[PDB]
């Protein structure tokens, strides 16, 4: 699998 | 019934008093689709965002010559339906050393409109 990118994580916290 | 019993353990993981943790939901390609931090934010400790980021990065980081615990658990949870990591460590922004371990399970929802997903719980030691 792919690790989450910093933008993926950002989104996970934002929404 | 059997489907309902699947949700018991994860509802309990979201309201554990005295245990620092968060939960994740991954699709079956391994992509994290949600992160539940309600236990950390309720416990009023500041620095929870940094704790979660550092814990997740340590989870996905290669283990010397072996794959990351994230890879090992994802490979195992797809084949056998459940998996667990040993402890891994990470350093908060204030320099504190912490450790954590992860457990996860494949969940088969009753609704035909949903796909199977992987629930993960990450517990601070």
């Amino acid at each position: 699998l792919l690790p989450p990118t910093e933008q993926d994580l950002l989104k996970l916290a934002l929404y | 019934d059997i489907f309902e019993a699947q949700k018991i353990e994860w509802h309990e993981g979201a309201h554990m008093t005295g245990v620092e943790s968060f939960m994740t939901k991954q699709d079956t390609t391994g992509k994290i689709i949600s992160i539940d931090t309600s236990s950390l934010r309720a416990a009023g400790r500041t620095g929870w965002e940094d704790l979660v980021r550092k814990c997740i990065y340590a989870f996905f980081q290669p283990q010397g010559r072996e794959p990351s615990y994230a890879r090992q658990l994802f490979q195992e949870v797809m084949t056998r339906g459940t998996a667990s990591s040993p402890s891994y460590r990470f350093i908060l922004n204030d320099g504190t050393m912490l450790s954590a371990h992860t457990k996860c399970k494949l969940c088969y929802p009753q609704s035909p409109d949903m796909q199977p997903f992987i629930m993960g719980i990450h517990i601070i030691d």
